[PDB]
C-alpha cells in the first residue's frame, strides 16, 4: 500500500461511489488468500489524530457462479473435490 | 500537417481574480485556450489536447483528444482553490505524454503560470535538466507578477532550452490592459 | 451574475444528456421493432413483502403461461386484462399494447 | 472613495506609516491578496486599539466589496472588531451580515456559527449556544479534517467547560486537542495552564478509567517538565497504580478547591486501578486470587469488598464472576490500555514459545505423517 | 446609473433562471426511460403450482401447460410461502423460485 493510494482511490471515491480496494500479489507464492477487501472509509481516532481515509479489512470469499466451476474444473483435472474420509481431511490435518 | 500533442497547465489560485489586471483573466486565458485549440484544429484537426491544473492535487480534467467540444465544457467549474504546485505539475504531463494514442504526435507542453514559483533553483535545474533530457518542446507562459517576472526563470529557460535552431520559446508578458490572447499569439507557437 | 454563471455548466450537462439519449433511445427502435405474436394479458397486482409488488399474468396464443412483472414504458391506457400486446421472442416482455376490436 | 482614502491612509500615527507605506503601495497596486496579507499583518501587529477603529470600518468595507479572498480573514478581523469594541448587540448584526454576505462557495459557515456561538458563550446564553455548538459539530463530517476550525470547536467546548456541567466531553474533546496540536509554537507560557487544567480536567473527567492515554502522549509530559513535578508524579501514580494512600492523600489535599465532593468518587475510581493492575499482574499460574490483597491494596474492610467488586462489575471493565463459597477473587477480561514493557517482553516470550511449540508439533506430526500418508 | 443596473441584473438573472425548468423536469423522464430499460431486462420467468412436498427444500411443481417437475429453493426466500397450496413462479434456468404466484 503506497501513500499515493489514498489519492488514486479518491478519484473513484468521487466519480464512482464508495470504492473498495483489493490488494493482491504479483507472484502467487503466498499460501494465504491473495485477495483482501479494504473498505475505503474515514474513521474517527481516539488519540485525536485528524480523520483520514482508513483501509479496514472486509472479509472475503472467492466463489464461482456456475460455468466458471465447470471450465476451471475441466482445465485442472488435478484438484480433487470435497472427498470426505481419509485424504482431504488428513491433508488439511497435515499442513 | 503538424502531428503533436498539446498539454496546458492552468492556474486556479485566487491570484487570477485580482482587480489590477483583466476582469477574471481566467476567462481571458480560457478564451486563449479556445483560440489556440481552434487554431490547432484549423492547422491539424487530429491534435489531441489534455487539460490539468497546477493545484496540490492535480486532476486530468480531460484526457488528450482532438474533440475539444466537451473541453469547452471542462474549462468551466474551475474550482478556484489552492495556490500552485510546480514539480508535479511538470511530472503530471511530461510522463503522461507516454499514454497517447498517436505515437507520431510530437511532444509539446505549455503552462499558464499565475503565481510565483515555490521551487528553488535547485529544483529548477533538476526539472530543466529533466525536460531537456527527455527533449519535450516546452513553452513557458507566465501571467502576473509580484516580484520580477524572470530572474532565475531566465536561466531556468536557457538551461531548459536546448536545440538553438527552432527550439522552444519563452513567453514573458508585461503588465497591460491589452489581452493575453494576441500577446501570446505574437510568437510562432500560435501559428 | 457570478452566482448565476454556474448555470452554464448545468445547461452543458443537460444538452449533453440530450446528446446521450440518442443511443439508448436509438436501441428502442431496434429492440421494439416487431412484436412477433399476440398474447393474452391478465392483470394481477403482486406484493413483495423499494421492493414493491407489481405483476401481470400472461397467456400466449399457443396457450402457454409464463411469469413477468408489469413492464414496458409509462402506461396509462394499459393495465387492462386485454390482448394484442407487444412481445419479443423468449423475453416475453410487454412493449406495445393495442386494442383488438 | 479611493482618492478619498489617500488622506486618512496617509494621515496616521507615529509608527503606523511604516505599514501604511506598503499598505498604500499594495492599495494602489490593487492586489487584493497582498492587501489582505498586509491587513493580517496589521491585525497581527499589537496595535494600540486606539487609532485602528476607523480602518476596522474601512477594510470592513473594502473586505465586503473585495469579493475575492477567502473571507475567514474578514472573520478574524471582525473578531478583533468586537474584541476591541465589546458590543455584542451589534456583533450579531455583523456576523449575520457576513452570513448574508458570504455566499456558499466555501462553507466557512462552520466558522461563522463557531464565531456566533463563541460570542454567545458569554453569560447571556448557555443552552442554545450549546445547541448550535452541537449544530457546528453536526454540520461538516466531510473531508475538512483540517481541525483548525475544530480546535476552535475545542475552544467552544472549553467555554462549555466553563460551565461546570460536563468534565467528560471537554476531556473527550481534549483528546482531540491532544491530537490536533501541531508544535509548541503556541505559548509555553500558555501551555503551563493548558497542561494544568488539562491535567485537573483529565482527573475530574468522570467517564474514564485510565489516565495513560494522556500520559502516553509525549507532548504533554514534555510540556510539564517546565511545570512543577508534583502533578506529573501523581498522574504517574494514578496511571501506574496507588500502592500508597499517602502520596495520593497529599495530592488529594494538595488541590484545594472542589476536590472534597469529587474525592470519594475519585477513591471509587482509583480503587478499580489496583484491581485491573493486579489482574493484569499475573498472566498464568493460579490466576485465582483473594480479597486480602485487594483489601490490603485498598485499606478497606471485608464487609465492603463485595460492594467493591459489585462496583467493579458495575463499571463493566471486568467480566469476572467468582464461584467461591469461601472468599476468593477469580478474574476474567480487563483492558491493559496503557503500556507495559514487561508484557512486551513477556509477550515476546510466551508468543515465541507458542510459535516454537506449534512448529514443534507440526514437525512432530508431519515427519512420520507425510511419510505414511502424504 | 448605478441603482438601475442591480434591478436589470435581477432581470437578466431572471431570464437565465427561467430556462432551466424547461429541461430539468423532463430529464427525469429521460433518465426514467433508461431506468425502465434496466427494468425490462428481467425476463424469462414461468409459473407452477405446489401439491406435494417430499424434501422440505425440494418439492414437486405442476405447470400450467401440464408437465410436472421438481425444483429447489432460493437462498433469499424462506419456507413460509413455500408450504403447499401455493401457486408459484419459476425460471427456465435452474428451475429456481423468485417469488410465488397469488391466485385470484
Amino acid at each position: 500500500l503506497h501513500k499515493n493510494d489514498i489519492a488514486i482511490n479518491e478519484l473513484m471515491k468521487r466519480y464512482c461511489p464508495n470504492s473498495v480496494l483489493v490488494i493482491i500479489d504479483v507472484k502467487p507464492k503466498d499460501l494465504g488468500l491473495p485477495t483482501e477487501a479494504y473498505i475505503s472509509v474515514e474513521e474517527v481516532h481516539d488519540d485525536g489524530t485528524p480523520t483520514s481515509k482508513t483501509f479496514e479489512h472486509v472479509t472475503s470469499e472467492i466463489g464461482a457462479e456456475e460455468a466458471e466451476e465447470v471450465g476451471v474444473e475441466h482445465l485442472l483435472r488435478d484438484i480433487k473435490d470435497t472427498t470426505v474420509g481419509t485424504l482431504s481431511q488428513r491433508i488439511t490435518n497435515q499442513v | 500537417m503538424v502531428l503533436e500533442s498539446t498539454m496546458v497547465c492552468v492556474d486556479n489560485s485566487e491570484y487570477m481574480r485580482n482587480g489590477d489586471f483583466l476582469p477574471t483573466r481566467l476567462q481571458a486565458q480560457q478564451d486563449a485556450v479556445n483560440i489556440v485549440c481552434h487554431s490547432k484544429t484549423r492547422s491539424n484537426p487530429e491534435n489531441n489536447v489534455g487539460l490539468i491544473t497546477l493545484a496540490n492535487d492535480c486532476e486530468v480534467l480531460t484526457t488528450l483528444t482532438p474533440d475539444t467540444g466537451r473541453i469547452l465544457s471542462k474549462l468551466h467549474t474551475v474550482q478556484p482553490k489552492g495556490k500552485i504546485t510546480f514539480c508535479t505539475g511538470i511530472r503530471v504531463a511530461h510522463l503522461a505524454l507516454k499514454h497517447r494514442q498517436g505515437k507520431n504526435h510530437k511532444m509539446r507542453i505549455i503552462a499558464f503560470v499565475g503565481s510565483p514559483v515555490e521551487d528553488n533553483e535547485k529544483d529548477l535545474v533538476k526539472l530543466a535538466k529533466r525536460l531537456k533530457k527527455e527533449k519535450v518542446n516546452v513553452d513557458i507562459i507566465n501571467f502576473g507578477e509580484e516580484e520580477v517576472n524572470t530572474e532565475k526563470l531566465t536561466a531556468f529557460v536557457n538551461t531548459l532550452n536546448g536545440k538553438d535552431g527552432t527550439g522552444s520559446h519563452l513567453v514573458t508578458v508585461p503588465p497591460g490592459p491589452s489581452l493575453a490572447d494576441a500577446l501570446i499569439s505574437s510568437p510562432i507557437l500560435a501559428g | 451574475k457570478i452566482m448565476k454563471s454556474e448555470v452554464l455548466r448545468v445547461t452543458h450537462e443537460l444538452q449533453a444528456m440530450k446528446d446521450k439519449i440518442k443511443e439508448n433511445s436509438e436501441k428502442i427502435k431496434v429492440n421494439k421493432t416487431l412484436p412477433y405474436l399476440v398474447s393474452n394479458v391478465i392483470e394481477l397486482l403482486d406484493v413483495d413483502p423499494q421492493r414493491k409488488g407489481k405483476c401481470a399474468v400472461i397467456k400466449t396464443s399457443t396457450r402457454q403461461t409464463y411469469f413477468l412483472p408489469v413492464i414496458g414504458l409509462v402506461d396509462a391506457e394499459k393495465l387492462k386484462p386485454g390482448d394484442l400486446v407487444g412481445v419479443n421472442k423468449d423475453s416475453y416482455l410487454i412493449l406495445e399494447t393495442l386494442p383488438t376490436e | 472613495d479611493v482618492p478619498g482614502f489617500l488622506q486618512q491612509s496617509q494621515n496616521s500615527g507615529p509608527g503606523q506609516p511604516a505599514v501604511w507605506h506598503r499598505l498604500e503601495e499594495l492599495y494602489t497596486k490593487k492586489l487584493w491578496h497582498q492587501l489582505t496579507l498586509q491587513v493580517l499583518d496589521f491585525v497581527q501587529d499589537p496595535c494600540f486599539a486606539q487609532g485602528d477603529g476607523l480602518i476596522k470600518l474601512y477594510e470592513n468595507f473594502i473586505s465586503e466589496f473585495e469579493h475575492r479572498v477567502n473571507p475567514l480573514s474578514l472573520v478574524e478581523i471582525i473578531l478583533h472588531v468586537v474584541r476591541q469594541m465589546t458590543d455584542p448587540n451589534v456583533a450579531l448584526t455583523f456576523l449575520e451580515k457576513t452570513r448574508e454576505k458570504v455566499k456558499s462557495s466555501d462553507e466557512a459557515v462552520i466558522l461563522c456559527k463557531t464565531a456566533i456561538g463563541a460570542l454567545k458563550l458569554n453569560i447571556g446564553d448557555l443552552q442554545v449556544t450549546k445547541e448550535t455548538i452541537e449544530d457546528v459539530e453536526e454540520m461538516l463530517n466531510n473531508l475538512p479534517g483540517v481541525t483548525s476550525v475544530h480546535s476552535r470547536f475545542y475552544d467552544l467546548s472549553s467555554k462549555y467547560y466553563q460551565t461546570i456541567g460536563n468534565h467528560a466531553s471537554y476531556y473527550k474533546d481534549a483528546l482531540r486537542f491532544l491530537g490536533c496540536v501541531d508544535i509548541k509554537d503556541l505559548p509555553v507560557s500558555e501551555q503551563q495552564e493548558r497542561a494544568f487544567t488539562l491535567g485537573l480536567a483529565g482527573l475530574l473527567g468522570e467517564g474514564v478509567f485510565n489516565f495513560g492515554e494522556l500520559l502516553m502522549h509525549p507532548v504533554l509530559e514534555s510540556l510539564r517538565n517546565t511545570d512543577r513535578q508534583w502533578l506529573i508524579d501523581t498522574l504517574y501514580a494514578f496511571n501506574s497504580g496507588n500502592v500508597e494512600r499517602f502520596q495520593t492523600l497529599k495530592t488529594a489535599w494538595g488541590q484545594q478547591p472542589d476536590l472534597a465532593a469529587n474525592e470519594a468518587q475519585l477513591l471509587r475510581k482509583i480503587q478499580l486501578l489496583c484491581l485491573m493492575e493486579m489482574t493484569f499482574t499475573r498472566p498464568a499460574n493460579h490466576r485465582q486470587l483473594t480479597f486480602e490483597e485487594i483489601a490490603k491494596s485498598a485499606k478497606i474492610t471485608v464487609n465492603e469488598v463485595e460492594l467493591l467488586v459489585m462496583k467493579a462489575l458495575s463499571v463493566g471493565l471486568v467480566k469476572g464472576s467468582i464461584d467461591e463459597v469461601d472468599k476468593r477473587v477469580h478474574m476474567t477480561w480487563v483492558q491493559p490500555r496503557v503500556l507495559d514493557l514487561q508484557q512486551i517482553k513477556g509477550m515476546k516470550d510466551r508468543l515465541e514459545f507458542w510459535c516454537t511449540d506449534v512448529k514443534s508439533m507440526e514437525m512432530l506430526v508431519e515427519h512420520q505423517a507425510h511419510d505414511i500418508l502424504t | 446609473d448605478y441603482r438601475k443596473k442591480l434591478l436589470e441584473h435581477k432581470e437578466i438573472d431572471g431570464r437565465l433562471k427561467e430556462l432551466r425548468e424547461q429541461l430539468k423536469e423532463l430529464t427525469k423522464q429521460y433518465e426514467k426511460s433508461e431506468n425502465d430499460l434496466k427494468a425490462l431486462q428481467s425476463v424469462g420467468q414461468i409459473v407452477g403450482e405446489v401439491l406435494k412436498q417430499l424434501t422440505e427444500e425440494k418439492f414437486i411443481v405442476k405447470a400450467t401447460n401440464g408437465p410436472r417437475y421438481v425444483v429447489g429453493c432460493r437462498r433469499q426466500l424462506d419456507k413460509s410461502k413455500l408450504k403447499p397450496g401455493t401457486r408459484v413462479a419459476l425460471d427456465m434456468t435452474t428451475l429456481t423460485i423468485m417469488r410465488y404466484l397469488p391466485r385470484e
